[PDB]
RNA sequence: CGCGACCUCAGAUCAGACGUGGCGACCCGCUGAAUUUAAGCAUAUUAGUCAGCGGAGGAAAAGAAACUAACCAGGAUUCCCUCAGUAACGGCGAGUGAACAGGGAAGAGCCCAGCGCCGAAUCCCCGCCCCGCGGCGGGGCGCGGGAAAUGUGGCGUACGGAA
């Protein structure tokens, strides 16, 4: 909605902020296993609760 | 169900006996340790018998071990005052005192 | 004296004021909300260039905890020059942006200029 | 000494001189809330003899305990179970009504460490009793060497674990051949020592 | 309609976040927190919900403190003092 | 202590101590030690030939 | 050049206080060229103007707290800061002095009754 | 009427302290079932057990006989072996169930109230001076302030004690 509290702007801007994609320079470190990011969020399919 | 010439039994395992459970697995450990505290103590009161103060002669009470005799908790005030030796400075020179034990003989 | 209310009420008593006879605490925290701390770095995008060429206003990022006022002061104090009026919003990252109009007489253009941002 | 008069008055509770006396106080005790701060002890012999000195540091709390027995608090009296366990009304509570009183004083007194108590009252309804109490952290006990075990972190809140005299007074326990069912620490420890199951390694 | 018609009514929430656990558990008409009981004073734990119990305690979390207070144990609380300078 | 050894020659009571059984028994042992007695009106006034706040009999 | 920690003990607040708000200053400019888009030198610049911050402030913190403690040093009341913080219990626990202090009774007991030296001929 | 004591009771953002909540493997105090067994089931059993509540420590609790015994007597507490699946309990059914003595690990005893005698001989706090100072203590000085005779300190506690 577009009547928000403080807190909630808050919390929906850190997750926001944390949906993203990672770096291609992190894939070439030498003890790496991360391929993707595997804790994505597409608006649609998850509700991220609330 | 008892079959045939058996002895019937009683088990006490009806209760939650699987919590309680106490083994000894420790056991070596615990004499290992108690053994050490042993000879800590003997070597930290350095000239003093190892094994503390002298005890008095003790017959057992019951008719079953009554012909035996042991060593007791202390001497007996009247024992103490018969020797000699005051209440306060026998346990000071090593001697164990209880005020409990009566003199019947 | 004799009673004309049928009702008793507390006496006021004197009620004596705080000494301490030490302070609480060591010494008076530091003012951790300063001008450089409370301005972060000035926007630098079309809509910013925009602004700043047409309304003679200066886009800044600021922390949340500012106030109109105390952008006003930071502004004045930092750049010398004299602001008309504060503008504020909290954007969807979180972090708060400002927008801040100049006294007709400054030219954002030079601010800019002086500022780094162009 | 006058300890000595004033322990027979005390002991002879019966004359029609005590009757006035229990009369007038519990009359006044009823009158007063149910945990106040009494300024002195109502029996200094007793007190005294109870632990209490004449110094900075100790405190007397005058509490009154609603009397009667407990009722098992279920839902209209429906004890879903079998028969033996049906009654609610006829039950008793296991600790005594001394150490309730010393309990709920300690629990209100967190700061304060509680050292016994003693009988001043009752009528009916109530009983009466006052709680001495002892501040750890005065300096007036903590310099005194005969009195600063109470400062000791384990005597904390010794009414709630059942180690003042009213307490123990409800844990059976006790040298002699009638308290068989205590021999070790406690019930419970006695309990724990004989439902165990020694396993030797070699049996 | 006992189903996915009455699904569609369902448009105001009964819980939000708490101040003090942080779990969308704080009963709004209630006031009270389903996870933690956040206007009681003590914590909300139970004996017969092992991995409840488990899942937020002491090692669970950042450890501020106490991680600080291990590692001054180690060498007895050591205060006003420091190393021989060179 | 004194009543009961006989070194007293008067006995000075007070009449509103709280509880009145710290003194309640003391006329009649005055009595039959011998020694007089006197009630007097104000343990304060009497605890204030002492110095202390307040005495119950001297 | 480089700004360290030992050169700055024997300076002067007033000058210490100048010397931050400078390295504050290009810390801005730093900043600022970083959010236009500038050289990976400023960038890298960024942190060790940051460090700057961080040992000024801190050499600043702890000289004012010793002095203080100094001031406070021969007083009786001083503040929670400066009191020495153990655990609680060790906070709470009997001092040293009136942990040690005994009664008069058991005193003369330990002086008229000391635990002797002896031995037993086997 | 006014003033001055004491007693009971109030207000302080008064000076200085203390408690709260967490973890909870072990410990202390309350509360306390039903599955199950009895080839059904109600006493009993499960079981003073799980769940629930409160309170601590590095251990806790207990502890120096209002004891055991009936002997040529032993002598605080706690733990191990045995006593012993015993005496006893039990729709005497199912089932349950100790302790004494003996051998060991450890080993330590003490203090008040009360009765008495000592010019309250006792304790807390504020100020100065000297030293010590990250466990706030020692000493000197105050016609400094309080607590206490409605009882502090010393001697003294059942093994007797005091003069
Ligand atoms: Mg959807
Ligand atoms: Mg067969
Ligand atoms: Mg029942
Ligand atoms: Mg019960
Ligand atoms: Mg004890
Ligand atoms: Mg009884
Ligand atoms: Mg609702
Ligand atoms: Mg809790
Ligand atoms: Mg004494
Ligand atoms: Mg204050
Ligand atoms: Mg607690
Ligand atoms: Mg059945
Ligand atoms: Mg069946
Ligand atoms: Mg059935
Ligand atoms: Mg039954
Ligand atoms: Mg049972
Ligand atoms: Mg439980
Ligand atoms: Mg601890
Ligand atoms: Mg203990
Ligand atoms: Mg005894
Ligand atoms: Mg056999
Ligand atoms: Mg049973
Ligand atoms: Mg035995
Ligand atoms: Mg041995
Ligand atoms: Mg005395
Ligand atoms: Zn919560």
């Amino acid at each position: 909605s577009s009547h928000k509290t403080f807190r909630i702007k808050r919390f929906l801007a850190k997750k926001q902020k944390q949906n993203r994609p990672i770096p291609q320079w992190i894939w070439m470190k030498t003890g790496n296993k991360i391929r993707y990011n595997s804790k994505r969020r597409h608006w649609r399919r998850t509700k991220l609760g609330l | 169900a008892p079959s045939r010439n058996g002895m019937i039994l009683k088990p006490h395992f009806h209760k939650d006996w699987q919590r309680r459970v106490a083994t000894w697995f420790n056991q070596p450990a615990r004499k290992i340790r108690r053994r050490k505290a042993r000879q800590a103590r003997a070597r930290r009161i350095a000239p003093r018998p190892a094994a503390g103060p002298i005890r008095p002669i003790v017959r057992c009470p019951t008719v079953r071990y009554h012909t035996k005799v042991r060593a007791g908790r202390g001497f007996s005030l009247e024992e103490l005052r018969v020797a000699g030796i005051h209440k306060k400075v026998a346990r000071t020179i090593g001697i164990s005192v209880d005020p409990r034990r009566r003199n019947k003989s | 004296k004799i009673r004309t209310s049928p009702t008793f009420r507390r006496p006021k008593t004197l009620r004596l004021r705080r000494q301490p006879k030490y302070p609480r605490k060591s010494a008076p925290r530091r003012n951790k909300l300063d001008h450089y701390a409370i301005i972060k770095f000035p926007l630098t995008t079309e809509s910013a260039m925009k602004k700043i060429e047409d309304n003679n206003t200066l886009v800044f990022i600021v922390d949340v905890k500012a106030n109109k006022h105390q952008i006003k002061q930071a502004v004045k104090k930092l750049y010398d020059i004299d602001v008309a009026k504060v503008n504020t919003l909290i954007r969807p990252d979180g972090e708060k942006k400002a927008y801040v109009r100049l006294a007709p007489d400054y030219d954002a253009l030079d601010v800019a200029n002086k500022i780094g941002i162009i | 000494g006058a300890y000595k008069y004033i322990q027979e008055l005390w002991r002879k509770k019966q004359s029609d001189v005590m009757r006035f006396l229990l009369r007038v106080r519990c009359w006044q005790y009823r009158q007063l809330s149910a945990l106040h701060r009494a300024p002195r002890p109502t029996r200094p012999d007793k007190a005294r003899r109870l632990g209490y000195k004449a110094k900075q540091g100790y405190v007397i709390y005058r509490i009154r305990v609603r009397r009667g027995g407990r009722k098992r608090p279920v839902p209209k009296g429906a004890t879903y179970g079998k028969p033996v366990h049906h009654g609610v009304n006829q039950l008793k509570f296991a600790r005594s009504l001394q150490s309730v009183a010393e309990e709920r004083a300690g629990r209100h007194c967190g700061a304060l460490r509680v050292l016994n108590s003693y009988w001043v009252g009752e009528d009916s309804t109530y009983k009466f009793f006052e709680v001495i109490l002892i501040d750890p952290f005065h300096k007036a006990i903590r310099r005194n060497p005969d009195t600063q075990w109470i400062t000791k972190p384990v005597h904390k809140h010794r009414e709630m674990r059942g180690l003042t005299s009213a307490g123990r007074k409800s844990r059976g326990l006790g040298k002699g051949h009638k308290f068989h069912h205590t021999i070790g620490g406690s019930r419970r420890a006695a309990w724990r020592r004989r439902n165990t199951l020694q396993l030797h390694r070699y049996r | 309609t006992k189903g996915t018609s009455s699904f569609g009514k369902r448009r105001n929430k009964t819980h939000t976040l708490c101040r003090r656990c942080g779990s969308k558990a704080y009963h709004l008409q209630k006031s009270t927190c389903g996870k933690c009981g956040y206007p009681a004073k003590r914590k909300r734990k139970y004996n017969w919900s092992a991995k409840a119990k488990r899942r937020n305690t002491t090692g669970t979390g950042r450890m501020r403190h106490l991680k600080i207070v291990y590692r001054r144990f180690r060498h007895g609380f050591r205060e006003g003092t420091t190393p021989k300078p060179k | 202590t004194l009543v009961e050894n006989k070194k007293a020659q008067l006995v000075v009571i007070a009449h509103d101590v709280d509880p009145i059984e710290l003194v309640v028994f003391l006329p009649a042992l005055c009595r039959k030690m011998g020694v007089p007695y006197c009630i007097l009106k104000g343990k304060a006034r009497l605890g204030r030939l002492v110095h202390r706040k307040t005495c119950t009999t001297v | 050049a480089k700004i360290k920690a030992r050169d700055l003990r024997g300076k002067k607040k007033e000058e210490l206080l100048k010397q931050l708000d400078d390295l504050k200053v290009e810390l801005s400019q730093l900043r600022v060229a970083k959010v236009t888009g500038g050289a990976a030198s400023k960038l890298s610049k960024i942190r060790v103007v940051r460090k700057s911050i961080a040992r000024v402030l801190t050499v600043i913190n702890q000289t004012q707290k010793e002095n203080l403690r100094k001031f406070y040093k021969g007083k009786k009341y001083k503040p929670l800061d400066l009191r020495p913080k153990k655990t609680r219990a060790m906070r709470r626990r009997l001092n040293k002095h009136e942990e040690s202090l005994k009664t008069k009774k058991q005193q003369r007991k330990e002086r008229l009754y000391p635990l002797r030296k002896y031995a037993v001929k086997a």
